[PDB]
């Protein structure tokens, strides 16, 4: 993984959801 | 992913960190996911930059992008009359100075005669040594592109010129010999004070209009403590 | 109820909002259910107006009226030595400015040397293009109503004047033709900066003594962020 | 459905209508779903416009758009080295003349005094009443936008001119009285001869380079009979 660190309160727009072209990004966390 | 976005880390809501409604639409391409200085207009409504009251707080419009980096306009926190949270007391992580448009430092080393700048990768033609600020501005806006007498400000009549631009899509760079140009970038600094401005921008410089909004600690963080603007 | 009263909507009680004790009795008819600018005296005690320290916060002395509209004096939050809560940070709802006493703008419209005011419902005697601080003042107080030259202050020039009274019962009116009287009024404004004063009053005008206490969002709501008075 | 694309209705493929490969990428925004006059370059390859051999056929690069009208760049028939079909004998239905850029017919109507034209709504200032074609062109490109000396061609005499632009974003209009401008739209005409040109455009005009390709019958249906270009 990259040395990039988001911090703070998780808000709407920090959400991960299935993309409009159907990629279930929430399946990919364990990759 | 390649990027981090400014966010409230601590924000309480019972401490004079206030709800209001926007007086205007937020410009998502310029103002989403950024630390905006805000006031209130003659209605009860939140505006970016100074309103009637001056600068009263900081705001982050935390919208979401897709995997291609586009942002949806169907959101409920962006338009005039949408509700939004404003802060005076709290902490922002992944902090960045918030600035609109571009600025360039021009140092001319030609001791006589003429030099050429390249505005948007194409030449001004000759700019003389020791030109007035208005003549350098003329020689920039004379270029055969879409950028006008009001897309620019120019100042610093000594060999040290400074160019300021309203729009993001103009680069100014050197072309002829005896001239050097540096883009004046802005990045968060550790252990530094930050200031709101009437524009809505937030940066490390108190000019003539700056309102103290907070200070950093480590560069990625800002401790928010807005000393509210007054008459 | 027939009318709304100022209240803290958000108030935490850690973070700078503080308990103290009153140094003096609150005058319920004049000072209860109102937003007061407070400091602290040369003891540990809250006072209305600037104490030794200057203005240090806002206070609302919340007192119930009975079914007949009368406040009971046997309360536990409004005599000298009673405890009270002072806010530096928060929100007040049903906000309105605080002023003490009455003031009347007087303007004489007829050119003739004869007009009559009435004081609390009885005629004052003949008035002309009077000197304000003497002839109009004496013309007001020369009535056997039991009010006197200390109950009133009179200012302004021959066609226009202001009467000011510390008392709330004394009431100026026009009676004869050739004169007009308006009691002054104060009301909240949307998006407006608000200031405390050495008198304990809270209004939109920063005088020579104004201490910034907050700003209104919508006019009914004050956002409180007291920038403490200092030496 | 809003629009009909040009297509081959009859194409046999054994009669000197031929397979080739492209020698250059087809520009999907400008050249897909259009009737292209094609030649051969000095390799075996199909090129839009006159290559080495001159105009040898008509080509339609059929590409599907999405529900938003955008075409995919990942296709199998668009890039240099992709295979393609070229016609000499057959019929094209839903025929439209194929043009690149824009064209504007200009007439002065004043008695005397300078005239004013706009480019995308931005004015030229003054054009001379007795203008040459060169002074009209310089007056057009002098406008404060990105469009340069090579973006425009001008021909005519002082009472009447044509402006021709190579790019499709540039719009020429009249700003006031004393001059008039018309956009010369091209559309299929019934019973008309069509001509492929060295640029790859097909239209109803034989210039100095027109090589016959077909005739329209009822306007929507070009009958294709390419009289091949020769040395």
């Amino acid at each position: 993984t990259a040395p990039v660190r988001q911090e703070g309160i998780m808000t709407q727009g920090d959400l991960v959801t299935v993309t409009s072209d159907g990629i279930d990004l929430n399946a990919l966390w364990n990759s | 992913a390649l990027k981090t976005k400014p966010r409230w880390d601590k924000y309480d809501g019972y401490v004079g960190n206030y709800r209001g409604v926007l007086g205007e639409d937020i410009d998502l391409d310029t103002e989403a996911n950024r630390v905006l200085a805000v006031g209130t207009n003659s209605n009860g409504a939140i505006v970016v930059g100074a309103g009637q009251t001056g600068i009263k707080g900081l705001m982050i419009v935390a919208v979401g992008a897709d995997i291609h980096g586009a942002m949806l306009d169907g959101g409920i926190n962006n338009h005039a009359g949408d509700p939004q949270d404003v802060g005076k007391h709290g902490e922002i992580t992944n902090f960045q100075p918030t600035v609109f448009g571009r600025t360039f430092g021009v140092a001319i080393s030609a001791t006589e005669g003429n030099v050429k700048l390249a505005v948007n990768g194409v030449d001004t033609g000759n700019i003389a040594y020791d030109t007035s600020a208005a003549n350098l501005k003329s020689g920039i806006v004379a270029v055969d592109d879409g950028f006008t007498a009001d897309d620019f400000t120019v100042t610093g009549t000594a060999p040290n010129f400074t160019i300021v631009t309203t729009r993001t899509d103009v680069t100014i760079t050197a072309s002829g010999e005896g001239v050097t140009v540096t883009e004046a970038t802005s990045v968060a600094a550790a252990g530094t004070n930050y200031y709101g401005h009437a524009d809505g921008t937030v940066n490390a410089v108190k000019g003539s209009d700056g309102v103290y909004v907070g200070h950093t600690q480590e560069a990625d963080r800002l401790i928010v403590n807005v000393k509210d603007e007054e008459d």
